[PDB]
C-alpha cells in the first residue's frame, strides 16, 4: 500500500471544496500572496495591452487538510489536483481580453499542519493606458490588480509573502539569473500595495485587492536610429535652400517641396507605430 | 477486445490518478524525457519568442498498471486514454505566451510490465534572448527548459532519453539552419531544502539565419542608392538637375524605408548590421 | 515473473579485467536501482557499489575505488559492472540486485540475479591425482582428490551404482591455487572382504576418466 | 484492423506563402469493420443500419500529421453509419491547415506540391493497417457541382498513395497530394506590365535631348516608381531564403 | 564504516514453533524523516539472496506473512511466526543509511534434532603417498550435530598452526547431521621429524574430548 | 464549514435548474438587471461594432433555495456555482459578432432569504449605427 493513497483517502473522503476553511462563518481566511514575473512579452500601444508571463505564489491554512508525518510514514508533502481543494479564486480584475484565471491549473502542495501551497503559472493581458505625451522617450505605469472574484474582505483577505530572511515581499519577484529583459522595455520599479475600500457601514461589506505597479521605461534606440535621426536630417535639408541661387537652375523650390514630400512619407511611416 | 475489455475493467476498477504510481511512497518515479523537434515555425526577434512544433516523448513505469498476458489471451501491450492515468506535469518554464503544459492528451502505450510511453504533441512558444547584432547574418542559441512543476527530484526524477534532440522527422526550414543541438540535465538544491533537489532538462538549439532574402530585398537596393549618391558629383552644374538627382535619390531611399520597416524586425536590444548600413547610406545621401 | 539473468562464469588472471552483465526480463528497469554484491567462499555478503537518485552517479566502497565501474542502461534493461586490476582475494560469486522503482537514498534489491563465479588464479588447468585412504564396528574409506584445476569434479562410487553414504565435500582452495576434495563412505567392517569398493573421478574440462583401485 | 482512408475536397480555401500553410475544407471518408457492432436485421424488425454518435464507438485516431496550426483532429465528430455486418462508415468534416514547403523559385508563375499526411497517431502498423479508399480510384474526390473553385489556384493532379514504413512503432501513412498551379493574372496586371512600361521609359530616356534638362528627372522618378512597386511586392512574396 | 553484528551465530529450529533473529548497529540508523534503514536478506543454500524485510518493518512483495520485523534506532529484530522447512539458510541484516553499506556477519539456521555424538574415523598417510613428495593426514567426523566443532592437530603436545584445513558438508535433508574432514599439509621433511599425529574432537555434550591415534 | 456542506446538500437534494424558481407556476419571476460599464475597449466605425467590458448584475429570488440560519450555525449567505441553479437567459439582442449570452459562469451570492446575486463578467460586442457625417 502506498501511504500517499491512504493519506489522500483520510483527508478527502469527507471534504467539501466549496466551503471555506473556517470553523465559523464570520472568521476570515488569510491568503499569503506572491507574484513572480518570468517574462514581459510586449506592451501593445494600439490595443493598450500588457502581456506578461507570471506565476502566483498562493499560501493559506486549511484545518481540514491537517495531518502528521509520523502517522503517515513520514510524508511531509502531498500533491493533489487543485480542483479537489478549496481555492480563493484569485483573478486579474484589469484583464483586457476577458481571461481572468490562471493558464495552467497546477497541483496544490498540501504540507503537514494544514498548510496548502498553490503555484500556478499564468499569461495575463492587462489594461495599461499608454501615456503618449513623450513617446518614444516615455515611461509607463502598468497595473496588475488581483482580487478574489467570489469572496469579500471579511471572507477572504490578503497578506504579502515573506522570504527566508523574514522581510515582507511587497513587490514583484524577479529571478535575476533566469530573467531576460524585454527588447523594448526595462522594468525599473514594481511596488505592491494591499488596498481596502467600501469598508464603511454605509458602504456595507468591505472589499480588498492587491495592486502591483510595473514602472517600465522604453528604450528608444529603434525609433532613434530608424525614424528620428533621418527625419531630423531631412528637416534640416530645407535650410540648404537658402544657399541655392534664385534662378532656373537653382532648384530652391525643388529642395523645399521634396523635403515636404519626404516628411509626408515619414508621417505615413509614423502613423503605423504611434498610439491612436 | 474482450480480453482487453476485461483487462481495462480490472486495471481501472480502483485506480487513482492523484498519487504517484509507486509501490512505496519512498520510491522515486523515473521519467525518461525525449524531445523530438518536428518543425521550426517561427523566430520572433521583436518579442524574443521561438515557436516550434515538438513531440515530447515521456516514459515511466506505473506499478499498478501491471498484468500477466497469460491471464488475458496474450495481450502484452494496449493503448488507453492519457487523462485516466497519473502523468508527470512537465512544464515549459520559459513559455512566453503559449501553453505551459501539455494540452493535447493523446493515448499512452501501456506494456504489461507497467511501462508507459506517452508522446503528445505540443506547440512550444518559448522566450529566448534574440541578439540582433549580426542580423541578417545572426546566430541564435534558443533553449527550452522542461521540468516537473509541482514535483521535486526526490519524488520524481527526470532524465533525457538521449544526449541530443531527435531531428529525424525535422522539416527543412527556409530561414534557419540548426547547426547544433544538445540536451543537458541540471539539478539545483537550496540550503533551505537540502533533501529536495529541483531538476530540469534544458534543450538548446544553435540556429544560423539564411540571409539571401534580406540580401536580395534590402542590401542590393541600398547598394544601388549608395552608388547613385556619388554620381551627382559627375553631373555638371549647368545641367540644372543636380538637386533633382540628389533629392530624388533621397526620396527613393525614404520610400524604401517603408519596405525596410515592413521586412526587418523592430527592436531596441541593439542596432542591427542592416540598420547600421541603412543609417550609413542615409548619412551618405 | 521478473527475471534477472547475469553473464556466464569467467576465468581470469591477476591484473586483468572482468565485465559482468545483469540482464532483466519481465519488467522495466531504469538508470538507478542497481547494486552489486559479492560473496567470497566461506565469507559473508559485501556491498561493492551502486547508483541511487540522491547522487545521480555511482558510489563505490573504499576497497573498490579506482577499480570498479558500475553502469545501468535503461534502454536495454540491463546493468554492468567492470572490475579492473583483479587480485586473488577478488574470487567470489558476484550478484546484481535491482528494483524497478528506485528508493531515493537507499536500496532494497527485490530482484536478484543468479550469480556469476569469477575465479582469479594464475594456475593452469591440471587433472586430479587420486590417492587411496585405506581404513585403519564400522569402517569408513574414501579417495582423496588433490591438485586439480579448474572446477568442478564429480566423484561417484561403483560407476554410480552406490549413492547411499556418498559425501561430496566442498572443494577447498590451497595457497598454491589448486583445489582439493575428499569423497568418503561408511560401510560395515565385514563388507570389506565380500564387496569391492571403487571410486570414479571425472573432470569435465579435461575429459579425464580415472579409476583408482582401492584395497586395504 | 483494416481502415480505408479517403478524402473529399470541399474547398481549397487558400495557400499562405508567408506562413507556408495550405488551408482546406474536407470531408474524410473512413471505413472499418467492428465485429462487436454486428446484428441480424431479421431479429430487430429489419433494421439494416444505425446512425450512432462518433464518441460512442471506437474510432481510429487518424489525424493530419503535417498540420501547421497544431490542430490534429476533425472539426466535428458527427455520427458514424454502422451496417448490420459490423462495417462502420464515418465521414467527419475537417478544416485543416497543413504545412507546405513553397517552391519560391518561379513565383508567381509557379506550381506547388502541398500534401496532407494522414495516419494513426497511436496505433502501430501491427494494430491498425491503412489502405487507400476507393469505390482503383486513388484520388481526392471532387464533386464538380458543389466544389468551390479557387480563384488563384488550379488543381492539376490529386492522387493518393499509401506509404509503408521504412524497412516496433512502425506506422503507415496515407498521403493525399494536391499539385496546384497559380493563376498569375493579378501579378501580370499589377507588377509585370507597369515594370515593362517603366523599362520602356528608361529606354526612351536616351532619346531625350540633353539641352532639355529632363533626363535625370525622368530616370530617377522611374526608379522611385520601381521602389513603390517593391513596396507593393513586400506584402505578397514569400519570406524564405 | 558502521559495524553491524547479529546474534545468535547459529540458531537450531523445529518447524511449527516461532523463531527470532536480532541485529545491532554501532550507530543509530534513524533517518531524519522518521524511518530506520535496515533490511534483512535470506540466502538459501545454493540460491541467490532474497530480501525479506526492508526498512526494518515493511514486508516486501512476494514474502510470506510469517516474516515480520521491528526495531529501534540501534537494535532490530526479525521474527518468524512458524518456521517452515523452506526457511533454512543464512540471514543477513544490512543498513542502507550510510555509504559504504554493510551487511552483518550472518546468522545460520538449521533444523534441530536429537544430539548425536560424532563418529570419528582417521586415515594415516600411505607409504606410497610419501613417494610423490607430499603427505596428508585426514581425520573424519561423521554424522554429528551441532555444526560447532573444533579440531586441532597436536604432535607430542605441540600445537600446530597454518598447516591445517577444514571442510564441512551442508545439512543433509534426510539424516539431518553434519560431516567433517580435517586435512594436514606437511612437507616430507617435516613428516620424518615427528612420529605420532592425532586430532582432537570436542563437543560440550561429551564428558571429555575423544582423541584417536594410530601406530607408526 | 460542515454547516455549509449540510445546507448545500439539503438544498440540492431535489432541486431542478430547468424550472423557473417560483412557488406557483403562474407566478412571474422578477429579475433586476443592472449594467456596470468597466471599459470602452474600442469602437469599430467600419463594421459598426462597439466592444465594451461590462458586469451584468442580475438579482432574483429562488423560492426553493431558502433556509433558517439558526438551523445551520448562523449561516446567512453562501456562494454557489451558477451552473447548478436556474438563471435568466439574458441575451445581447443587438450583438454584432461576439457572445450572445453569458459564457463566464461565475459563482452566485445566495442569501438565506433566497435572494440570488449574480455579477458575471462579459465582453459585449454590439451593433451601433455609426453616423460619420
Ligand atoms: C545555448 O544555451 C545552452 C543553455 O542555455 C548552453 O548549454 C550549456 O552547455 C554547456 C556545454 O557546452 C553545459 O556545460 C556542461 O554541463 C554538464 C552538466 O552539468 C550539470 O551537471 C553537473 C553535475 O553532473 C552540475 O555540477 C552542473 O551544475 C550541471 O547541473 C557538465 O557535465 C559539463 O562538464 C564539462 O565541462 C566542465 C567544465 O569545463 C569539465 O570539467 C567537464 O569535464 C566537462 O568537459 C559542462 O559543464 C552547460 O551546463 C549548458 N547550460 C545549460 C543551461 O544547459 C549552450 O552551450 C548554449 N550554446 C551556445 C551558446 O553555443
Ligand atoms: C538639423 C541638422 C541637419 C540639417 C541639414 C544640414 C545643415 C544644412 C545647413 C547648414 C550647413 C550647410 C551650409 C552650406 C553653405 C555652403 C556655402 C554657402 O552657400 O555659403 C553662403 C554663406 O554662408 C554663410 O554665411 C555661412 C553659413 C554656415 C551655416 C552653418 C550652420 C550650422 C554663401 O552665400 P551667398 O554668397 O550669398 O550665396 C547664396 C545666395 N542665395 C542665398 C541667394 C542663394
Ligand atoms: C502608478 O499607479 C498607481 C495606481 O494609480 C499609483 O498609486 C496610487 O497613487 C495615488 C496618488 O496619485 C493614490 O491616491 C491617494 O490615496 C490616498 C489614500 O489615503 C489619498 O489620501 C490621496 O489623496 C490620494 O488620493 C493611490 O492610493 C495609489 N494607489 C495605490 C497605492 O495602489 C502610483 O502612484 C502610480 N505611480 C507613479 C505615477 O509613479
Ligand atoms: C494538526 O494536528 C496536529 C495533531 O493533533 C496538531 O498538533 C496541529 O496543531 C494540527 N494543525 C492544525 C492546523 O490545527
Ligand atoms: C563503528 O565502527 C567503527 C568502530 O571503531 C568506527 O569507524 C565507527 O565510527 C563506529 N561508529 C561510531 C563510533 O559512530
Amino acid at each position: 500500500k502506498n501511504e500517499e493513497l491512504r493519506l489522500y483517502h483520510h483527508l478527502f473522503n469527507n471534504y467539501d471544496p466549496g466551503s471555506r476553511p473556517v470553523r465559523e462563518p464570520e472568521d476570515t481566511v488569510t491568503i499569503s500572496l506572491k507574484v513572480t514575473l518570468t517574462n514581459l512579452i510586449s506592451l501593445n500601444e494600439k490595443e493598450e495591452t500588457l502581456t506578461t508571463s507570471v506565476w502566483i505564489g498562493i499560501d493559506w491554512q486549511d484545518y481540514r487538510l491537517n495531518y502528521s508525518k509520523d502517522d503517515f510514514g513520514g510524508i511531509e508533502t502531498l500533491r493533489v489536483p487543485s480542483e479537489l481543494v478549496w481555492l480563493p479564486e484569485i483573478v486579474l480584475e484589469n484583464n483586457i481580453d476577458g481571461q481572468f484565471g490562471v493558464a495552467y491549473d497546477a497541483n496544490v502542495l498540501v504540507y503537514e499542519g494544514g498548510s496548502v501551497t498553490w503555484l500556478p503559472p499564468a499569461i495575463y493581458r492587462s489594461v495599461c493606458a499608454v501615456e503618449v505625451t513623450y513617446f518614444p522617450f516615455d515611461w509607463q505605469n502598468c497595473s496588475l490588480i488581483f482580487r478574489s472574484q467570489t469572496y469579500n474582505a471579511e471572507e477572504v483577505e490578503f497578506t504579502f509573502a515573506v522570504d527566508n530572511d523574514g522581510k515582507t515581499i511587497n513587490k514583484i519577484d524577479i529571478d535575476t539569473e533566469a530573467y531576460t529583459e524585454n527588447g523594448e522595455w526595462a522594468i525599473d520599479f514594481c511596488p505592491g500595495v494591499i488596498r481596502r475600500h467600501h469598508g464603511g457601514a454605509t458602504d456595507g461589506p468591505g472589499e480588498t485587492d492587491v495592486i502591483y505597479s510595473l514602472i517600465i521605461r522604453r528604450k528608444p534606440l529603434f525609433y532613434v536610429i530608424n525614424i528620428i535621426v533621418p527625419c531630423v536630417l531631412i528637416s534640416g535639408l530645407v535650410l540648404l535652400a537658402y544657399f541655392l541661387p534664385a534662378q532656373a537652375g537653382g532648384q530652391k523650390c525643388t529642395v523645399s517641396i521634396n523635403v515636404l514630400l519626404a516628411q509626408t512619407v515619414f508621417l505615413f511611416l509614423i502613423a503605423q507605430k504611434i498610439p491612436e | 477486445s474482450e480480453h482487453e475489455t476485461r483487462l481495462v475493467a480490472k486495471l481501472f476498477k480502483d485506480y487513482s490518478s492523484v498519487v504517484r504510481p509507486v509501490e512505496d511512497h519512498r520510491q522515486v518515479v523515473e521519467v525518461t524525457v525525449g524531445l523530438q523537434l518536428i518543425q521550426l515555425i517561427n523566430v520572433d526577434e521583436v518579442n524574443q519568442i521561438v515557436t516550434t512544433n515538438v513531440r515530447l516523448k515521456q516514459q515511466w513505469v506505473d506499478y499498478n498498471l501491471k498484468w500477466n498476458p497469460d491471464d488475458y489471451g496474450g495481450v502484452k501491450k494496449i493503448h488507453i486514454p492519457s487523462e485516466k492515468i497519473w502523468r508527470p506535469d512537465l512544464v515549459l518554464y520559459n513559455n512566453a505566451d503559449g501553453d505551459f503544459a501539455i494540452v493535447k492528451f493523446t493515448k499512452v502505450l501501456l506494456q504489461y510490465t507497467g511501462h508507459i510511453t506517452w508522446t503528445p504533441p505540443a506547440i512550444f512558444k518559448s522566450y529566448c534572448e534574440i541578439i540582433v547584432t549580426h542580423f541578417p547574418f545572426d546566430e541564435q542559441n534558443c533553449s527550452m527548459k522542461l521540468g516537473t512543476w509541482t514535483y521535486d527530484g526526490s519524488v520524481v526524477a527526470i532524465n533525457p532519453e538521449s544526449d541530443q534532440p531527435d531531428l529525424s522527422n525535422f522539416m527543412e526550414s527556409g530561414e534557419w539552419v540548426i547547426k547544433e543541438s544538445r540536451g543537458w540535465k541540471h539539478s539545483v538544491t537550496y540550503s533551505c531544502c537540502p533533501d529536495t533537489p529541483y531538476l530540469d532538462i534544458t534543450y538548446h538549439f544553435v540556429m544560423q539565419r539564411l540571409p539571401l532574402y534580406f540580401i536580395v530585398n534590402v542590401i542590393i537596393p541600398c547598394l544601388l542608392f549608395s552608388f547613385l549618391t556619388g554620381l551627382v558629383f559627375y553631373l555638371p552644374t549647368d545641367s540644372g538637375e543636380k538637386m533633382t538627382l540628389s533629392i530624388s535619390v533621397l526620396l527613393s531611399l525614404t520610400v524604401f524605408l517603408l519596405v525596410i520597416v515592413e521586412l526587418i524586425p523592430s527592436t531596441s536590444s541593439a542596432v542591427p548590421l542592416i540598420g547600421k548600413y541603412m543609417l550609413f547610406t542615409m548619412v551618405f545621401v | 515473473q521478473v527475471q534477472l539473468v547475469q553473464s556466464g562464469a569467467e576465468m581470469k588472471k591477476p591484473g586483468s579485467s572482468v565485465k559482468v552483465s545483469c540482464k532483466a526480463s519481465g519488467g522495466s528497469f531504469g538508470s538507478y536501482g542497481i547494486d552489486w554484491v559479492r560473496q567470497a567462499p566461506g565469507q559473508g555478503l559485501e556491498w561493492m557499489g551502486g547508483i541511487m537518485p540522491k547522487f545521480d552517479a555511482p558510489k563505490y566502497a573504499e576497497k573498490f575505488q579506482g577499480r570498479l565501474t558500475i553502469t545501468a542502461d535503461r534502454a536495454t534493461n540491463t546493468a554492468y559492472m567492470e572490475l579492473s586490476s583483479l587480485r586473488f582475494e577478488d574470487t567470489a560469486i558476484y550478484y546484481c540486485a535491482r528494483d524497478e522503482q528506485p528508493f531515493y537514498d537507499s536500496w532494497r534489491g527485490l530482484y536478484w540475479g543468479q550469480g556469476t563465479l569469477v575465479t582469479v588464479s594464475s594456475a593452469s588447468t591440471k587433472g586430479p591425482s587420486v590417492f587411496p585412504l585405506a581404513p585403519s564396528g564400522t569402517a569408513a574409506l574414501g579417495c582423496l582428490v588433490k591438485d586439480y584445476f579448474p572446477e568442478p569434479v564429480t566423484v561417484s562410487w561403483n560407476s554410480g551404482a552406490l549413492t547411499s553414504g556418498v559425501h561430496t565435500f566442498p572443494a577447498v582452495l590451497q595457497s598454491s591455487g589448486l583445489y582439493s576434495l575428499s569423497s568418503v563412505v561408511t560401510v560395515p567392517s565385514s563388507s570389506l572382504g565380500t564387496q569391492t569398493y571403487i571410486c570414479n573421478v571425472n573432470h569435465k574440462p579435461s575429459n579425464t576418466k580415472v579409476d583408482k583401485k582401492v584395497e586395504p | 484492423v483494416r481502415v480505408s482512408v479517403g478524402l473529399i475536397l470541399a474547398q481549397l480555401i487558400s495557400l499562405n506563402e508567408k506562413d507556408e500553410e495550405m488551408s482546406t475544407k474536407v470531408y474524410l471518408d473512413l471505413e472499418w469493420t467492428d465485429y462487436r457492432l454486428s446484428w441480424d436485421p431479421a431479429e430487430h424488425d429489419g433494421i439494416d443500419s444505425l446512425r450512432i454518435t462518433a464518441e460512442s464507438v471506437w474510432l481510429p485516431d487518424v489525424v493530419l500529421l503535417n498540420n501547421n496550426d497544431g490542430n490534429f483532429d476533425v472539426a466535428l465528430d458527427i455520427s458514424v453509419v454502422v451496417s448490420s455486418d459490423g462495417s462502420v462508415r464515418w465521414q467527419p468534416p475537417g478544416i485543416y491547415r497543413s504545412s507546405c514547403s513553397i517552391q519560391v523559385t518561379y513565383f508567381p508563375f509557379d506550381w506547388q506540391n502541398c500534401t496532407m499526411v494522414f495516419s494513426s497517431y497511436s496505433y502501430d502498423s501491427s494494430e491498425v493497417s491503412l489502405q487507400t479508399g476507393l469505390g482503383g480510384h486513388q484520388e481526392i474526390h471532387i464533386h464538380e457541382g458543389t466544389f468551390i473553385e479557387n480563384g488563384q489556384w488550379e488543381i492539376i493532379h490529386k492522387p493518393s498513395r499509401l506509404i509503408q514504413p521504412p524497412g516496433e512503432g512502425q506506422r503507415q501513412e496515407v498521403i493525399f497530394y494536391l499539385i496546384i498551379r497559380r493563376k498569375p493574372l493579378f501579378y501580370l496586371v499589377n507588377v509585370i506590365a507597369p515594370c515593362i512600361l517603366i523599362t520602356l521609359l528608361a529606354i526612351f530616356v536616351f532619346y531625350l535631348p540633353p539641352d532639355a534638362g529632363e533626363k535625370m528627372g525622368l530616370s530617377i522618378f522611374a526608379l522611385l516608381t520601381l521602389t513603390v512597386f517593391l513596396l507593393l511586392l513586400a506584402d505578397k512574396v514569400p519570406e524564405t531564403s | 564504516d558502521i559495524v553491524m553484528t547479529q546474534s545468535p551465530l547459529s540458531l537450531p529450529v523445529t518447524p511449527g514453533e516461532p523463531a527470532s533473529i536480532s541485529c545491532r548497529s554501532n550507530q543509530s540508523l534513524l533517518h531524519t524523516k522518521g524511518y530506520k534503514y535496515l533490511n534483512w536478506y535470506l540466502q538459501r543454500p545454493g540460491q541467490s539472496p532474497q530480501v525479506l524485510i526492508y526498512f526494518a518493518s515493511n514486508r516486501a512483495p512476494g514474502v510470506p506473512d510469517r516474516f515480520s520485523g521491528s526495531g529501534s534506532g540501534t537494535d532490530f529484530t526479525l521474527k518468524i511466526s512458524r518456521v517452515e522447512a523452506e526457511d533454512v539458510g543464512v540471514y543477513y541484516c544490512m543498513q542502507g543509511l550510510q555509504i559504504p553499506f554493510t551487511f552483518g556477519p550472518g546468522t545460520k539456521v538449521d533444523i534441530k534434532r536429537t544430539v548425536a555424538a560424532p563418529s570419528v574415523f582417521i586415515f594415516p598417510p600411505s607409504d606410497e603417498q610419501l613417494k610423490s613428495g607430499t603427505a596428508s593426514v585426514v581425520c573424519l567426523l561423521n554424522n554429528f550435530y551441532p555444526r560447532e566443532a573444533k579440531v586441532q592437530w597436536k604432535v607430542d603436545n605441540a600445537l600446530q598452526s597454518g598447516n591445517s584445513q577444514e571442510s564441512v558438508t551442508e545439512q543433509d535433508s534426510k539424516d539431518s547431521t553434519y560431516s567433517l574432514s580435517s586435512t594436514l599439509t606437511l612437507s616430507k621433511a617435516d613428516y620424518e621429524k615427528h612420529k605420532v599425529y592425532a586430532c582432537e574432537v570436542t563437543h560440550q555434550g561429551l564428558s571429555s574430548p575423544v582423541t584417536k591415534s594410530f601406530n607408526r
